[PDB]
RNA sequence: GCCAGAACGCGACGAUACUACCCGCACGUUGUAGACGUAUAAGAAUAGGCUCCGGCCUCGUAUCCUAGCAGGCGAUUCCUCCGCCGGCCUCGAAGUGGCCGUCGGUAAUUCGCGUAUUGCAAUUUAGACACGCGCGGGAUCAAAUCCUUUGCAGACGACUUAG
RNA sequence: GCAUCGGUUCUGGCGGGGGGAUAAAGGCCCAGGGAAUGUGGCUCCUCCGGGAGUGUUAUAGCCCUGGGUGUAAUACCCUCG
């Protein structure tokens, strides 16, 4: 338990309702939480099953005029996360509505939030919840199929920022051989007793 | 007929195998009464590694590479005890990479205040000589 | 209790929202699908209607009653004066759509696009584009030949301004328009190179169209003021006895 | 619950036609000693006609295994009630204790069956001799020769309280 | 109940080669190569001996250890299909209208489309592609026979049922109007 | 020259009131400790106070700065939360908002 | 494909007088759902992985930074670490980082002077974002509405035009 | 604000006593009897890991009955500080 400014969570690998809950507690509290990569979330099931859901939900709609008042269905994945978000809030008050402000959610890892370190709630990890052998889908997916248009153009870019990301590995591969070399040559150069002194003292 | 398979291996609950407890205890393998709980004995001088004779879930323990050859499944404490001496089990687990980092926890946490202090100026000193050598081999090239 | 005898509906309600047009001058809402084995050339252009007449022709259509004889048909006459290119644009793909980033116009405008820019074009000072012009003729286009590689790196769409010359209609106006056209040309570098060549030169629209193809028309209807039930939608009216 | 085994001893009351009553011994599996009292008199108005206002109570007695350590195979016989009639069984379990064998045999007939404590007789517990008067497979798999399995799969325990981790945890422990 | 252990076995023949990675099977013989993907089975995969391979599963179900004769005869089906290759024969029925057929070889795309004319006195053409690898031959020992061949047994099986759904009757007796194309023996290619 | 910091207090949150679901007792508000999980943990803070710093408007004496002074008085839960008393209840609007936790009363 | 376009969704461009705009610090009314080390960038699998290929190693209880009147003045002693500027490359998903140079600061070892009195506790007033002001330097000299007119428009407003 | 008290109350640690089969088990020793998911030997098939049969402690061990140092220790319940 700590207080950070800001965590990023990592969405690929997480439950929708088992990861709005974690996230819902922390608004409240006063914690700043950003979502990344909504669109490789998980659900528990089947696929087709999900699609009936979704499509009990596209039939409501007020009567006299579908303009004002009615459900009004949001096709984005980040907006199907939001939605389970919002369920758990008391949105309709000051207090509900300024916990809001403190959330934020993409599609793909925009430029503020590359370049970061990426956390991972361990309590909502498909890997870890679910039974082998049961089915899940991929609310990627199920968003395409209800309507959603930038798959593609979000799959090219996430190609490319993940190409970059494989020179700067080896830099790090570098600096950390570099940086275990000279330990080995430097530790013997002038240590007489405070290696000793450290190693009984436990580092 | 060349075959190049690349998949896992676990270690097995047999009967000779060595658990880890969360209290840092040690227990060996008797009999397996069931899929998740088995029955066991630790025989040990060292008051840290000893244990009861009692039923033990599988939920709760580890499995370290250490496995007593030929163990016959149902003995007794008596003959258990001797099987641990003459093999060496405490001498064995000493060394072993779980054991060196159990070690350290403790010493970490045993560091009083002034202690700390020391501590902080002496891995100053250290980090320095690192300082100049890192730089002597980067600038190198 | 249910409605005793069945019935169309009066009326579509595709065309939902039955009010006036949010601006005058026609919106082409999607252009053709692109494709980059075809040779550089534009795909759109804008005139005036001047009016109808009829024709008579002969027919080909093997199987009908009416093949190889003599028919009347209407046909409506467009009035196509020359356009004049003046820029280029480039849009890039988002997470949120497409949009565009860059403009680079011709160093020399008209009296009649400059007028554009102004509702009291009479008692104003007619500076519209004086700064920008400076840009050229020092450093010797420095600033305008990198937007261009701009558009060459980053875009994927390029689409042209251009305007009509009204003066050489019979109209009473003398304010241009002013729309964009898209160019589907094989590779940005063409597409932008061939969009540089025609800045302040005229295109005539026989190197746009070609006859006896196929085109999609867009416009703005005719107007009446405000109309009851029976005409707007077009059901039937009640009986000659019917009070209120 | 968490039972233990009572041997409870009762009487009828004497009387002058009727000096020095028969003695009548049960064994009992019960949470504590009053509810052992109940079931031995619940269990005896139905095969002799004795009340309790008219018997006594001559002794309460605890039964401890005699080898708690040692791993052991059961048979049990009861009866039971449905919901349209009423029904024998016979099942059979491994562990170490007479005890936990009513402890298992309760939660598996509550579970694979529906039914509660209330609906259930305990006819006889006897340990199983030998090795070859077994009969149901989900145990003769457990007395293999050199039995030995490894278990994959087996997620890490983590702190219910330490949210964001900052690793891919990994199941292969 | 949950069985402790099941386990099947597979012997491998001295001609080829097998790789498994990541629940992807790769074998390579005389013939050419084949991929499978089995993520979707939890499954873990040994060498027993010089020339068998293993695999087994722990603590599975019912439904759970039925999938482990699947896996094995899946990964056999490969091993025999890339040292014998599988060969589908298929035989023309009509009564009164002839059924004429084309099979001509697409050139860039590499696969072949067949043509089936006349079907039943139809004035329709009605055009099948095969999957790539499979190889269609017209006979010439037997008359109105077509000749299915390839190295994976899957596509092979798929694209003669291609074939044969393709040519239906509608809005009449399928018990009198017995037209349309069949197959007729299935074997391999090598003995 | 000495770059360190300055900090001889523990931050805590204030979470909310004590409540049943549907009544509120402003008396007494929920603080949620850092660095504690079990109840036994939560043991080592009781008699100590608590500070909540806020900034105002206008200046009394010298300064812009108010303070409202109470201490902790019992644990709360399985989970490490504690309760609190203040000479006037915590203004409602600070749900969420980071108070001190000094060290004074010791050992 | 087609229709409307959030009147509190967004982008590119043209011309911008009046202190409305740009640059430097100088204070200080005044604002904030709430600094006090606000320090940590691979991707992918979970019935398998990482690597400085030794073959080594797999639970952030980790790694980096952490002393000095809230941090003074000098000395012995070491070329480490930090910062404002300037020049070249690079960065378009809502544009970011790198290299080089001048300058300023700097316990890895060891010392010499000063701290008191805030009186036995009382937020440790001190961080970054906007906004209003004062100087002293640079650039720049616009439009809109009413009014008259048209009828591709019209209940009146509004709209397409002309002066 | 601190120290010494009175009333109510929540929560930690330590020293004893009693009871039951005077716990049951358990370690060491003595006496007797059994078997198998049969140790070491012996025989048989394979050099390819090993497997099959005989046979009651040997180069491993286990189960059943009685006794000893035992007024043993500990678990559970109750109780004095």
């Amino acid at each position: 338990s700590s207080f950070e400014s800001v965590v990023v969570i990592d969405g690929k690998g997480h439950l929708l309702g088992r990861l709005a809950s974690i996230v819902a507690k922390q608004l409240l509290s006063g914690q700043k939480i950003v979502v990344v990569r909504c669109e490789a979330l998980n659900i528990s099931g089947e696929f087709f099953r999900a699609k009936l859901k979704y499509h009990a939900y596209l039939r409501k709609m007020t009567r006299y005029n579908p303009t004002r008042g009615g459900p009004f269905h949001f096709r984005a994945p980040s907006r199907i996360f939001y939605k389970a978000v919002r369920g758990m809030i008391p949105h309709k008050t000051a207090r509900g509505a300024a916990a809001l402000e403190r959330l934020k959610v993409f599609e793909g890892v925009p430029p503020p939030y590359d370049k970061k370190k990426k956390m991972v709630v361990p309590q909502a990890l498909r890997v870890l919840r679910l039974q082998p052998g049961r089915k899940y889908c991929t609310v990627g997916r199920l968003s395409h199929e209800v309507g959603w248009k930038y798959q593609d153009v979000v799959a090219r870019l996430e190609e490319r920022r993940k190409a970059k990301g494989a020179a700067y590995y080896e830099r790090k591969k570098l600096a950390a051989r570099q940086l275990s070399e000279a330990k080995k040559a430097a530790a013997a150069k002038v240590d007489p007793k405070v290696s000793e002194a450290l190693a009984a003292y436990g580092y | 007929a060349e075959i190049n398979v690349e998949a896992t291996s676990w270690r097995r609950v047999e009967v000779g195998r060595v658990l880890k407890l969360e209290n840092g205890s040690l227990a060996a393998i008797v009999e397996i009464i069931d899929h998740k709980r088995v029955l066991a004995d630790g025989p040990s001088s060292d008051p840290k590694l000893a244990t009861p004779r009692g039923i033990v879930p599988l939920s709760r323990a580890l499995l370290t590479p250490i496995v007593i050859p030929k163990l016959p499944r149902g003995a007794r404490t008596g003959a258990v005890k001797k099987a641990w001496e003459a093999y060496g089990v405490d001498a064995k687990w000493k060394e072993t990479n779980w054991a060196k980092k159990q070690l350290q926890q403790e010493r970490r946490q045993s560091l009083t205040d002034f202690d700390r202090f020391k501590v902080m100026r002496l891995k100053k000193q250290r980090r320095f000589e690192e300082r100049k050598a890192l730089a002597k081999i980067k600038a190198a090239a | 209790s249910h409605r005793k005898y069945e019935a169309p509906r009066h009326g579509s309600l595709a065309f939902l929202p039955r009010k006036r047009a949010a601006r005058h001058r026609g919106r082409v809402k999607s252009f053709p699908k692109d494709d980059p084995k075809k040779p550089v050339h534009l795909t759109a252009a804008m005139g005036y209607k001047a009016g109808m007449t009829t024709i008579v022709r002969d027919l080909d259509r093997p199987g009908a009653k009416a093949h190889k004889k003599e028919v009347v048909e209407a046909v409506t006459i467009i009035d196509c004066p020359p356009m004049v290119v003046v820029g280029l644009v480039g849009y890039i793909e988002t997470p949120r759509g497409l949009r565009s980033l860059t403009t680079v116009w011709a160093e020399h405008l008209s009296d009649e696009v400059k007028r554009r820019f102004y509702k009291n074009w009479y008692k104003s000072k007619k500076k519209a584009f004086t700064k920008y012009a400076k840009k050229y003729a020092e450093n010797n286009g420095a600033s305008i030949t990198r937007e261009l590689e701009r558009i060459k790196k980053y875009c994927t769409v390029v689409r042209v301004l251009a305007h009509t010359q009204i003066r050489k209609t019979p109209l009473k106006q003398k304010k241009a328009h002013l729309m964009e056209i898209q160019i589907n040309g094989g590779s940005v570098a063409d597409k932008v190179e061939f969009g540089r060549s025609l800045f302040e030169k005229p295109v005539t629209i026989d190197t746009i169209f070609e006859k006896d193809e196929m085109i999609d028309v867009i416009a703005v209807t005719k107007g009446h003021g405000f109309v009851g039930v029976t005409a707007r939608w077009g059901t039937k009216k009640l009986p000659r006895k019917t009070h209120k | 619950g968490r039972l233990q085994e009572y041997q409870v001893i009762g009487r009828h009351l004497p009387t002058e036609a009727n000096p020095n009553p028969a003695l009548y011994r049960m064994r009992i599996f019960a949470p504590n000693e009053v509810v052992a009292k109940s079931r031995f008199w619940y269990f005896l108005r139905g095969l002799k006609k004795v009340k309790k206002a008219t018997g006594e109570i001559v002794s309460v007695n605890v039964i401890s295994e005699k080898h708690p350590l040692k791993v052991k195979n059961f048979g049990i016989w009861l009866r039971y009630d449905s919901r349209s009639g009423t029904h024998n069984m016979y099942k059979e379990y491994r562990e170490t204790s007479r005890v936990a064998a009513v402890e298992a045999m309760y939660a598996d007939m509550a579970a694979r069956h529906r039914a509660r404590f209330r609906s259930i007789h305990i006819l006889k517990v006897v340990e199983l001799e030998k090795t070859e008067d077994v009969k149901r497979p989900y145990i003769k798999q457990l007395v293999a020769k050199n039995l030995s399995f490894p278990l994959p799969h087996r997620v890490p325990k983590i702190s219910t309280k330490k949210i964001f981790s900052a690793k891919r945890p990994s199941t292969f422990s | 109940m949950r069985y402790i252990h099941s386990e099947e076995t597979i012997p491998v023949p001295e001609n080829l080669k097998v790789s498994i990675k990541s629940r992807l099977v790769t074998v390579e013989g005389p013939r050419g190569k084949l991929q499978k993907d089995l993520s979707h089975i939890a499954v873990n995969f040994s060498v027993v001996k010089k020339g068998v391979i293993g695999l087994e599963i722990h603590h599975g179900s019912r439904k759970d250890v039925a999938a482990l004769r699947t896996v094995r005869t899946i990964i056999n089906n490969m091993i025999i299909g890339v040292t014998k290759g599988f060969k589908y024969k298929m035989r023309y029925v009509y009564a009164h209208f002839p059924i004429n057929v084309n099979v001509e070889k697409n050139a860039e795309t590499g696969c072949y489309e067949v043509e089936i004319r006349n079907f039943i006195g139809e004035k329709i053409v009605r055009k099948v592609v095969m999957a790539p690898g499979v190889e269609v031959e017209i006979s010439k020992a037997q008359k109105d026979e077509l000749i299915l061949s390839g190295n994976s047994l899957e596509a092979v099986s798929q694209s003669a049922a291609d074939i044969q759904q393709i040519c239906k009757v509608r809005n009449k007796d399928i018990r009198k109007f017995l037209d349309g194309i069949y197959v007729s023996e299935k074997g391999n290619i090598v003995e | 020259p000495s770059e360190a910091g300055h900090r001889l207090y523990v931050k805590g949150r204030h979470l909310s009131y004590q409540r049943g679901r549907r009544n509120t007792h402003p008396k007494t508000s929920l603080i949620k400790i850092e660095g504690v999980d079990d109840t036994a943990a939560a043991n080592f803070y009781l008699g100590k106070r608590v500070a909540y710093v806020y900034r105002a408007q206008k200046e009394v004496r010298g300064t812009k700065i108010r303070v409202i002074w109470g201490k902790i008085t019992r644990p709360h839960g399985n989970s490490g939360v504690v309760r609190a008393k203040f000479t006037h209840p915590l203004p409602a609007r600070s749900f969420g908002a980071s108070v001190r936790i000094m060290l004074y009363p010791s050992s």
